[PDB]
């Protein structure tokens, strides 16, 4: 748009005078120097590429999977083949739990893994926390939203909301 | 409406595709008061003259 | 001009129309070159 | 002290010495027409006297203009002092206390504050623009001030590199100027000893461009120091002036031999001057050495690869020397302040020179009792303390040492202003750096820390403990009326304290600023135009509160007038229902007004002199002439009190028992006015009848000043009451070719051109103009804009005109953002500042009666 | 949703008095009781300086503007002004200028993005039933 | 000869006098020479003919007026000095002076103090003004007055006035302002009940720089930990006078033991080699607090059987188990977890602890909501002390003087504070204006957030 | 003589060499004398431009840098009260860019353009064959007492 503006720019001053309508200027200084400064700026990037080529939202899922990681190093690999699906019921279980305002204590349950999925379900509850807040105000604001993002959110507002009620209750007990 | 203009500049103070050309759209110097748009250009003391221009 | 010493300049750092969209825009010019003037003055002060 | 100050060619040692013999001290005001030299000038003289401190090479040092706003807008906008140690011709240091006051018309009252504390002016002059608006305006206020006036014509390389005018007519050019000058002198000043004349010694010429400057005796010094056996004194004193030189019988005579020979200036001094620029700019490469050599000037081979105007500068440095040309003319035509200092309290001390301490700051002995008086306050960058700028006129300020400030309402009978305040630091205030001194003798120029609390424009410091009988200097009579009205508020009102911090940090920084709150809780700054009030809303927002503030359109103060008498005589008792006064308002005679504001009357003279006046100057009867109360809403203000009370009817003791509150209450009248809450003008009010009560308890006070305000707003009222507008008084500088440009642009403003005349010896013209100061908003806007920058233009303030309305007119319907059209502009002027002032939606004639 | 001179103008007094009205209403309810929030009301002064009086009431958007009082127009019948006259003399004193709150009209385009979001595996018949019954609830509660 | 028989002192009304605000010329702005109309409230440039008060008198028939800075009143336009006792009280009001014998007497104090309307009121114990979002240097105000010391400096002006100040220094007008305002909060015969903190607020947002202002609400804990700094740097003299009054009560002495713990990913051949290189030793950093800064534990994210509230709860020495020499807490920056040791040296005779309720986590701010179980009239800290300490420290039981409470979202919050009134036994919550008396049991079952305590 | 070297790094001329060059390179250069020209339509005039979400006419036009007031958001306070205002001439967009700070309610990283330069009468000579030093006609005559 810059080279036509300079054409604009030129041939208007160029073809004034007896000097008509025409293919016949040619000040081409204008033009190429903008080339010229394109060419400085994507020298690097086609060198980058060329060197590259020449050579030789879903945090709950990502953080269940890192937590499950985790919990996996170490454990024996004798008793991990048994144990790991059921691990996983025990992060699914506490989140169950603290969704519902109900206790979540495993007996059974040694005491780091039951500190390292305590962990879990606090990351996970302050992301679902700050995703039903952020998408209320999303949905809220009028931003374009599906049924299961709105069925899903109401059913975090919902157990949010609740969690608050229940603590204006025993605020008020 | 260069009229129109004047009294609406004082209301509003108070109250995909490649595009290869620019619109007439995006233009400014629409004025309405003629000392800007009959802009009196310069006589360099009738000696000095435009760039580029024969 | 108005030196009698200088540094040299590259040619590209050499614009020789600059001082052209930097005036006004002259009388009589269609839309296309006067909306051309005011879109170079954007880069420039975008530039600058 | 002891700071670290920059490298100088004298020390600082001497400069506090020369400090205290205040014969060696020159208390000067550079001022000028805006861009006309000054700010380069001192820039030329720190350059000589700070051999580290060196302008850049395309780009002038201002090394004033140390405000942002300054360096930003290219304007002078705050008087800068700078005092440097400046060597004369014969080589004798004075000290110099040089105001480089800015130059723009709006920022007149800032060259006011700096006339104050000066005994002299060096009123700069473009050589090429001449004679322009603010150099008649600084000539009549320098003059008017009773200070010494010389002239530097400044930028004379406008007559050799832009005009290129041959040198017998660039010497016509000069000549015309300095003949201009002294037509403008003789015209505000009765005394025709001040003659302005390079012969003399009072005109300089100069370049501060380049770092020309010579009187004729500092031209003459360096023929003097070429050849030797020439006595320069005698030379100078026939270089100009149509003096020719005969060179067989080496001669100077007034006939010219062969009838093409060249005056002795042009002769001697301008074509020189002009061999040397040609020298420079046209032939460096050439024949630049051989002439440098011939001249005596050797530079070297990095020097002469200069471009070509460091190079003429350099050349010019080299050649004249030091500026001792203007050390001169400002010791021998500047005083003392020793000399100076009987004018000085002559003309600005309130108790005058006849009293007691008149007598004794007449002496301007440091070992006296104090009496500094300070103009300016300079707020320093962090925004928060202000530093009292001004002279000591008698006696020494020390620092740590308790002082006595005295405001400007402080009178010796009213001693509730003062305020003792201890003195935190003094420094010897140059432009970009502060010697700070433990003392300050009389004569000197002091920037006073800590006494900044208790004043807000203008003080006398004195000293507690003594000087009971000690009295204020009068305040700034300023040049111009600070007219254009804008109002102010914070955007978030939560910060209204800082914006009020800010208001009263601005009513510090601009002199003739004034900040008032009106009725409906709006803050309301009065500025002498849109480049002033720009700057003070720059200041506002950006030095002293740190805030977002809106401000609103600007408009002006109108002032109101009558046209007829009263119809009826009017009438108001008191609350106490004794005490009827009866007045009407009729308009003052044509002239009088601005005989009274200019202070051609007083009512400080006897009643002798002022009848006479009035006899025979505006055909009042002896009756009317000795019967004058007061002058308006001060003491110098367009209306007058006249009492035409007989003594047969009236007791005559018991109206002088109530004559200091009806005046009172007329002074307050005036000063407020019945139609808009703005001043009255040109309004005399003849108090035809006055019953007064017998004892004082039911008389006077609570009871007559406002009941002298009620009658003076009624007889105001059933006269015919019209509003006033400012005209704006505007001295365009165009092209000859853009002179029909700049009618077009007053013709859609109201604007009345006066004149459209030539400068004579430029190719420029003068437009001379009246445009209406409600009207100006953007008018230099338009008028740069419309003629490309070619044409420019200074307004400032110069009469007061009825506005072609009638304000008392209720069948005029005002659509609310419309501009009206003349024959009812009155009417929307009226109304709009009575809804800005909050008052009632209209006045009417029976407001302030008795019947209603 | 009223134009800037058919809004409250906060003029001082006025401001101050709609702020006092609040404080002394605020004042007799206790806090623990119920609260009355000053940002979730609205206090419209009509004096000397506000030309208009309003207020939202029932989803309605309502700005009484008195015909003595920044009228000065013949009107001709326009549909969401309420001619309001007077019941003894019968004289048009005022006109009720009608609005949708900005609430209500939220509220309507909410429940058509809820017909759209819940309509699904949906017959078009209900989707258009739905949006019936909607507009038939909007345009009757709302009419003028 | 005229002062004492002003007719015009009827005109005064005390019920428009306020003299909390800027003393400046509701005209003209000036400080110089403001005198208040008593007709009506407003200032005007004091004094004279011309002025701003004298034409005042004539328009609005207001013929009484008093110098704001000389406290003399002024029947005006004929101005004569008006001299009657009867007109004292508006110049207590509008400067409010204490004696030492009124200082030495003013915490016992049981007989409630009634303002010039009707309105019974206990000074110090009075409501302060809620400008927008205020209530956090409200209730730090509150905090420190009630603080009896600092009180008692700040009451005498003379116990400030004359320290030396720098000559750009706006961070004195927080002192000279807060010594106004806890004039105007003992004041015992105010004209009403309540004093705006207004002229206090606008030199705590010009000495912070737009921290801490009133239409943005801050931290209590950031706002005292600022202005007990800010009032420490302001009452020091051109220097670091190292004793102010901020440092005589409210400033203590910790020892801090910080022990880099050697890295958790290595082996423990290379973990217990690491111990010798004495860069992974304990050090001793001591250092001088303010406030203890008292860390809770975390909300339990789960419900316990008892209590069977959701509200967590902590006894106060538990969180008061850091600051002994035993309990270390795990601090983690960059590349490096330490294990710092706590250890009171010096206990200040008005110790404040800052218990720490916001929190944020990964997403956005948590208010911790758990319920400090604190008694009010005796913690003995003596063993939160070295025995190289104790016997120095005679006297270290402590009883609660002031609680700092946030209550609500750490968005959408208010505070409230109960304060001890001395000579009663008496605690009153006042949230901002309105003043409860809240009983003593019920003051541990809200959110400590700030708490003053006194030595005895 | 004329250049650094075989780096063709500095160069220094004759002025007659810059005079010539000068007058080849006259189409190119518009033989203004001034940055008059350029009153309101320099850089400084256009960042204020730019941040003002104002266009000077001939120049450009950007977004808004800040988020602009909706003066129909605004509520008639007592301050933009419109039947208070005095309508004279309308306050353009050239007034508010000439003085940011009077003319705009929140002038937010504005530059102050600046002001008048004096203006430069440079006479350009059009006759080689006249002196360098010539009264021209352009001058206006200096009528002698
Ligand atoms: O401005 P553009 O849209 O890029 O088109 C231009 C334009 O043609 P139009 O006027 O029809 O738009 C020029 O004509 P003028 O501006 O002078 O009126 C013409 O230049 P000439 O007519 O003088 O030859 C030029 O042609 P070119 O750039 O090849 O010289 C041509 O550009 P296009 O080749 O894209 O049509
Ligand atoms: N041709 C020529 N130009 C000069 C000369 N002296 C100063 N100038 C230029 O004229 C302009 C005047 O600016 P200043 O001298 O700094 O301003 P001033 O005269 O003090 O007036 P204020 O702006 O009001 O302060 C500057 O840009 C200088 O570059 C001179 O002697 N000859
Ligand atoms: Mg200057
Ligand atoms: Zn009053």
């Amino acid at each position: 748009r810059m080279c036509k503006d300079l054409k604009h720019l030129i041939y208007y001053r160029f073809n004034t005078g007896p000097v008509g309508k025409g293919p016949g200027c040619g000040f081409w200084a204008a033009g190429w120097r903008v080339w010229l400064f394109f060419m400085r700026g994507i020298t690097p990037l086609l060198e980058r590429w060329l060197g590259n080529l020449l050579a030789r939202s879903h945090f709950d899922l990502e953080l269940r999977a890192a937590v499950m990681h985790d919990i996996l190093d170490m454990m024996p690999e004798g008793i991990k083949q048994n144990k790991a699906r059921t691990i996983l019921q025990h992060l699914s279980e506490a989140w169950r739990c603290w969704k519902a305002n109900i206790p979540w204590k495993v007996p059974g349950l040694p005491t780091p893994i039951e500190n390292m999925i305590l962990r879990y379900v606090k990351a996970k509850a302050d992301w679902w926390t700050n995703t039903a807040h952020y998408n209320r105000e999303r949905i809220r604001r009028g931003a374009t939203v599906d049924k299961t993002v709105c069925k899903k959110n109401l059913g975090r507002l919902t157990r949010l909301y609740l969690k608050a009620e229940q603590e204006r209750q025993h605020n008020y007990l | 409406k260069d009229k129109s203009k004047e009294l609406h500049a004082i209301k509003e103070r108070y109250l995909r595709k490649f595009v290869f050309e620019w619109d007439a759209s995006e233009d400014t110097s629409i004025d309405y008061n003629p000392l800007y748009k009959e802009r009196h250009q310069v006589q360099l003391l009738g000696r000095g003259f435009i760039a580029g221009i024969d | 001009f108005n030196l009698r010493s200088g540094r040299t300049r590259r040619a590209l750092d050499i614009p020789l129309v600059k001082n052209w969209y930097r005036e006004h825009c002259p009388a009589g010019q269609p839309v296309k070159v006067r909306v051309s003037y005011q879109k170079l003055l954007k880069y420039y002060v975008l530039n600058a | 002290m002891e700071q670290t100050l920059p490298v100088t060619v004298y020390e600082m040692d001497f400069l506090a010495d020369l400090m205290d013999n205040s014969e060696l001290i020159r208390n000067v005001t550079l001022c000028g027409h805006l861009h006309h030299g000054k700010t380069c000038f001192v820039d030329c003289l720190i350059e000589q006297t700070h051999p580290e401190i060196r302008k850049r090479y395309d780009q002038d040092l201002c090394y004033t203009d140390i405000l942002f706003t300054e360096q930003e807008r290219g304007v002078g906008i705050k008087s800068t002092p700078v005092t440097v140690v400046l060597p004369d011709t014969k080589g004798k240091s004075y000290l110099f206390n040089i105001m480089d006051t800015p130059g723009h018309v709006n920022f007149s009252d800032e060259v006011t504050a700096g006339l104050r504390i000066s005994d002299g002016v060096v009123l700069f002059i473009d050589a090429a623009e001449g004679v322009m608006l603010n150099t008649e305006r600084l000539i009549k206020h320098a003059v008017q001030e009773r200070l010494a006036v010389t002239v530097c014509i400044n930028k004379i390389d406008r007559l050799i590199l832009e005009l290129k005018l041959p040198p017998t007519d660039a010497y016509y050019k000069l000549r015309h100027i300095v003949d201009e000058v002294n037509g403008l002198i003789s015209m505000y000043s009765t005394d025709e000893n001040l003659i302005l004349s390079p012969l003399l010694g009072n005109v300089c010429f100069s370049s501060s461009q380049y770092s020309i400057c010579f009187t004729l005796g500092s031209f003459a010094k360096i023929y003097a120091d070429t050849f030797g056996d020439i006595n320069y004194q005698e030379f100078a004193k026939r270089l100009w002036g149509d003096i020719y030189f005969n060179p067989k019988t080496r001669k100077f005579t007034k006939k010219a031999p062969t009838s093409s020979s060249q005056r002795s200036f042009v002769e001697f001094i301008l074509e020189p001057l002009y061999k040397i620029l040609a020298q420079v700019v046209g032939d460096v490469d050439t024949s630049l050495p051989r002439t440098l050599d011939e001249l005596g000037i050797h530079l070297t081979k990095e020097e002469l690869k200069l471009n070509i105007r460091p190079l003429l500068r350099l050349v010019c440095k080299k050649f004249f020397g030091e500026f001792t040309g203007f050390v001169d003319m400002c010791v021998q035509h500047i005083p003392s302040p020793k000399v100076g200092a009987k004018p000085k309290i002559e003309h600005t001390y309130t108790g005058g020179v006849d009293s007691d301490l008149g007598e004794a700051m007449s002496d301007c002995d440091p070992d006296g009792p104090l009496m500094c008086h300070t103009t300016k306050m300079y707020s320093t960058d962090d925004g928060v303390q202000f530093h009292a700028f001004g002279r000591v006129l008698s006696g020494t300020i020390h620092a740590g040492q308790p002082v006595k400030v005295l405001g400007e309402n402080y009178t010796l009978e009213d001693e509730e202003d003062s305020q003792i305040c201890t003195v935190g630091r003094l420094w010897i205030s140059v432009a970009r750096y502060h010697i700070e001194v433990n003392r300050v003798p009389a004569g000197n120029w002091v920037l006073i820390e800590g006494v900044d609390q208790p004043i807000v424009k203008t003080a006398t410091i004195t000293e507690p403990r003594g000087n009971e009988e000690a009295q204020i200097f009068r305040p700034l009579k300023f040049n111009t009326t600070s007219v254009i009205k804008i109002a102010v508020e914070p955007v978030n009102p939560s910060e209204l304290p800082k914006m009020l911090d800010g208001l009263r940090k601005v009513n510090k920084s601009y002199p003739s600023l004034t900040t008032k709150v009106e009725e409906s809780g709006e803050h309301v700054i009065l500025g002498t135009g849109e480049l002033y009030l720009d700057c003070v809303m720059h200041d506002l927002r950006k030095m002293y509160s740190e805030i977002d503030i809106k401000v609103a359109d600007p408009v002006v103060t109108f002032c109101e007038t009558v046209v007829e008498t009263s119809s009826l005589k009017c009438f108001a008792e008191t609350p106490n229902k004794k005490n009827k006064i009866t007045m009407i308002a009729e308009p003052l005679e044509k002239g009088l007004a601005e005989d009274i504001e200019n202070e051609v009357v007083q009512i400080t003279w006897n009643r002798k002199k002022l009848g006479e006046f009035f006899q025979t100057k505006y055909d009042w009867d002896l009756l009317a002439a000795r019967s004058i109360w007061a002058f308006g809403p001060d003491a110098t203000g367009p209306n007058i009190l006249v009492d035409d009370t007989l003594p047969s009817e009236v007791d005559k003791a018991l109206l002088g028992s109530v004559k200091d509150s009806i005046v009172q209450g007329f002074q307050w009248g005036t000063r407020e006015g019945p139609l808009c809450d703005e001043l009255i003008r040109n309004v005399k009010f003849k108090i035809l009848d006055a019953v007064v009560a017998q004892e004082p308890l039911h008389r006077g006070g609570g009871q007559i000043i406002p009941t002298a305000r009620r009658v003076v707003y009624s007889a105001f009222l059933m006269a015919t009451p019209r509003l006033m507008e400012p005209y704006y008084f505007v001295e365009v500088q165009a092209p000859a070719d853009c002179v029909s440009a700049v009618y077009t642009v007053l013709a859609r403003r109201r604007g009345h051109v006066t004149q459209d005349a030539p400068i004579p010896g430029s190719p420029l013209y003068t437009i001379k103009a009246f445009i209406p100061a409600i009207d100006s908003f953007g008018f230099e806007t338009d008028l740069r804009t419309h003629t490309q920058g070619q044409a420019f233009s200074l307004s400032v303030f110069h009469h007061w005109q009825i506005v072609p309305g009638d304000p008392l007119d209720k069948s005029i319907v005002i659509r609310p953002l419309e501009p009206q059209p003349a024959p009812h502009l009155a009417r929307e002027f009226m109304i709009k500042t009575r809804r800005r002032k909050g008052l009632s939606e209209d006045v009417s004639i029976s407001k302030f009666f008795d019947d209603p | 949703c009223w134009p800037r001179d058919a809004r409250m103008r906060l003029m001082k007094h006025d401001v101050n008095l709609g702020r006092a009205v609040f404080w002394d209403i605020k004042n007799r309810l206790p806090r623990s009781v119920t609260t009355v929030q000053w940002e979730n009301s609205f206090v419209s002064v009509y004096s000397k300086d506000n030309p208009n009086l309003l207020f939202n009431m029932c989803g309605f958007e309502c700005r009484i503007l008195p015909k003595c009082r920044t009228s000065y127009e013949e009107f001709t019948h326009k549909d969401g002004v309420w001619n309001l006259q007077n019941e003894v003399t019968k004289e048009r004193t005022a006109q009720c200028f009608l609005r949708v709150d900005d609430e209500s009209m939220q509220r309507f385009h909410n429940r058509v993005r809820q017909i759209l979001m819940a309509s699904g595996s949906t017959t078009f018949t209900k989707i258009v039933n739905k949006w019936n019954t909607a507009l038939i609830g909007l345009m009757t509660y709302f009419r003028e | 000869r005229r002062s004492r028989h002003c007719p015009y002192l009827d005109t005064i009304n005390r019920s428009v006098l306020d003299f909390d605000f800027e003393k400046l010329c509701s005209i003209s702005l000036s400080h110089i020479n403001a005198y208040a109309c008593l007709v009506c409230g407003k200032y005007f440039q004091g004094r004279g003919l011309k002025s701003h008060a004298y034409i005042h008198s004539v328009q609005f028939s207001h013929h009484v007026f008093l110098n704001l800075h000389t406290l003399k009143f002024y029947c005006l336009p004929d101005n004569y000095e008006i001299i009657d006792s009867s007109l004292e009280d508006i110049t207590y009001v509008l400067k409010p002076t204490f004696t030492k014998q009124q200082i030495a007497n003013l915490d016992k104090q049981a007989k409630l103090s009634r303002a010039y309307d009707g309105t019974t009121y206990l000074p110090g114990i009075v409501g302060l003004n809620n400008i927008k979002a205020n209530d956090y240097a409200n209730a730090v105000l509150q905090a420190l007055s009630n603080v009896p010391p600092l009180r008692n400096y700040f009451l005498e002006e003379d116990n400030y006035k004359n320290i030396k100040r720098p000559p750009g220094d706006i961070m004195f007008l927080l002192v000279q302002r807060f010594g106004e305002l806890m004039r105007k909060l003992w004041n015992p015969r105010n004209f009403k009940a309540h004093v705006s903190p207004h002229e206090m607020l606008q030199a705590v947002v010009l000495c912070s720089k737009k921290t801490f202002q009133i239409t943005k609400q801050g931290d209590g804990v950031d706002f005292l930990s600022w202005f007990l700094n800010a009032l420490h740097s302001a009452l020091g003299g051109t220097k670091k006078k190292k004793k102010t009054i901020v440092t005589d009560v409210f400033q203590g002495s910790m020892r801090i033991f910080t022990k880099k713990l050697p890295h958790p990913d290595l082996p423990a051949e290379e973990k217990e080699q690491l111990l010798h290189n004495d860069e992974y030793q304990e050090t001793m950093v001591e250092s001088t607090f303010m406030y203890l800064t008292l860390d809770l534990p975390t909300a339990p994210l789960y419900k316990d059987e008892k209590e069977q509230l959701i509200i967590p709860q902590v006894p106060l020495f538990n969180i008061l188990a850091k600051f002994n020499g035993i309990t270390e807490k795990e601090y983690k920056t960059y590349k490096e977890n330490f294990l710092k040791r706590f250890q009171l040296t010096k206990l200040p005779p008005y110790l404040i602890f800052c218990i720490k309720r916001f929190t944020k986590n990964n997403f956005f701010v948590e208010k911790n909501p758990t319920i400090v179980n604190f008694p009010i009239t005796n913690v003995d800290l003596r063993e939160y002390l070295s025995e190289e300490v104790q016997a120095v420290h005679k006297n270290t039981t402590y009883d609660l003087i002031a609680n700092i409470v946030h209550d609500g979202k750490p968005s959408e919050g208010s505070y409230r504070i109960h304060v001890l009134h001395h000579g009663t036994g008496k605690w009153y919550e006042l949230q901002d204006l309105q003043v409860t008396d809240i009983l003593p049991q019920m003051i541990t079952l809200s959110e400590a957030y700030i708490q003053i305590w006194k030595r005895r | 003589k004329y250049v650094n070297g075989s780096t063709y790094q500095r160069w220094q001329f004759t002025l007659p060499m810059m005079s010539t060059l000068y007058r080849l390179a006259n189409q190119l250069l518009t033989d203004l004398v001034d940055d008059n020209y350029f009153y309101l339509f320099d850089l400084k005039a256009f960042f204020t431009s730019k941040a003002l979400n104002m266009a000077i006419p001939g120049g450009p036009k950007f977004e808004p840098l800040v988020r602009d007031i909706n003066l129909q958001d605004e509520d008639w306070n007592e301050f933009n009260d419109i039947n208070k205002i005095i309508i004279r001439q309308p306050i353009r967009t050239e007034y508010k860019i000439a003085f940011p700070y009077l003319y705009n309610n929140l002038p937010h990283h504005v530059h102050l353009t600046w002001y008048h330069t004096p203006n430069v009468v440079f006479i350009k000579t059009e006759d080689p064959d006249l002196p360098a030093f010539y009264f021209d006609p352009l001058i206006n005559p200096i009528s002698h007492r």
